[PDB]
């Protein structure tokens, strides 16, 4: 995940 | 001149079925076809003209039936249990990195207003709208996340609802 998160 | 899965000269004595598509000529022998078989079909499609048209499905117009088709495919994958991340655009809110990290959001509610207004034109852009939804899911979400396990089975659903789809 490249993401911060959800 | 050479005639055949086999490359081999005509022969009359031989049993030949014909494609009614590229209109060449095979041994029955060569496609497990006997005389007495080819009776009870009525168009014999080659081993070459069938995986071509398997091929060509995904890159034809979208008939009026293709289309009650789109919208059959989308209603069944907004009732999937693993389609709750997927029915409408991330909300800045919940993830407020998301349209940082995701050039090209996509989700099930864009794609019905995209069928609704007959956006797509062949089956291969629907298609890839939808893998869009799951790609950016898997790219956006850790693998141990729920989210990426929910992309993983909503496209192993999708391929599955997808077959026998075109005429
Ligand atoms: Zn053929
Ligand atoms: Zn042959």
């Amino acid at each position: 995940g490249k993401g911060l998160g959800k | 001149k050479l005639y055949c899965i086999c490359k081999t000269p005509y022969d009359e004595s031989k049993f030949y079925i014909g494609c009614d598509r590229c209109q060449n000529w095979y041994h029955g022998r060569c496609v497990g076809i006997l005389q007495s078989e080819a009776e009870l079909i009525d168009e014999y499609v080659c081993p070459q003209c069938q995986s071509t048209e398997d091929a060509m499905t995904v890159l034809t117009p979208l008939t009026e039936k293709d289309y009650e088709g789109l919208k059959r495919v989308l209603r069944s994958l907004q009732a999937h249990k693993m389609a709750w991340p997927f029915l409408e655009p991330v909300d800045p809110n919940d993830a407020p990195d998301y349209y940082g990290v995701i050039k090209e959001p996509m989700d099930l509610a864009t794609m019905e207003e995209r069928v609704q207004r007959r956006y797509y034109e062949k089956l291969t852009e629907f298609v890839a709208d939808m893998t869009k939804i799951f790609d950016n899911c898997r790219y956006y979400n850790p693998s141990d996340s729920p989210f990426y396990q929910c992309a993983e089975v909503l496209e192993s659903f999708f391929v599955q609802k997808l077959k026998g789809f075109k005429a």
